[PDB]
């Protein structure tokens, strides 16, 4: 056996394990919002001591 | 007598917590703790003279903490005005004899 193909042979399924692990990330997404004030509107008023 | 006996000197004499209402734009509920609260603030500040600045004074700071930061009431004998109010922030009423009261939100 060769130097490097022991090396290779040192390498085992129960001697190496390799695992794949992910962070769950939200879909990033894009909404636009519009906020408007109630509508005012001008009032005039006159006031006498008849009325 | 009646209607007949009763004179215009005699009426405000009779009568001085006759409450009157001649203009609504806001809400019926809002208007019940604003009523109630400008009478009792005037005849408080009423003093031997009633004197205009001070009844607004007490209106203005107490409408202040009661609603919002911007609140603007004006009281005069007789007056003209022309004014932009935000929807349901404005209430008009004169008090029995010759006081005018106008108070609004802005």
């Amino acid at each position: 056996h060769d130097e490097e193909a022991i090396k290779q042979t040192l390498r085992n399924k129960f001697n190496y394990n390799t695992r794949e692990c992910q962070t769950i990330n939200p879909s990033i997404r894009e909404r636009g919002v519009s906020t408007e004030p109630p509508p005012s509107d001008t009032i005039c008023g006159n006031i006498t001591q008849w009325e | 007598k009646a209607v007949t006996d009763m004179d215009i000197n005699e009426l405000r004499k009779l009568m001085i917590g006759k409450a009157i209402i001649n203009s609504s734009d806001m809400q019926g509920d809002l208007l019940q703790e604003a009523q109630d609260v400008i009478q009792s603030g005037i005849e408080n500040n009423s003093a031997p003279v009633l004197n205009i600045e001070a009844a607004c004074k007490y209106i203005k700071e107490n409408l202040d903490k009661k609603f919002g930061p911007t609140w603007q009431c004006i009281i005069g004998e007789g007056y003209a005005y022309d004014v932009t109010v935000q929807n349901n922030t404005l209430l008009f009423m004169f008090y029995n004899g010759n006081l005018a009261v106008l108070i609004f939100k802005s």
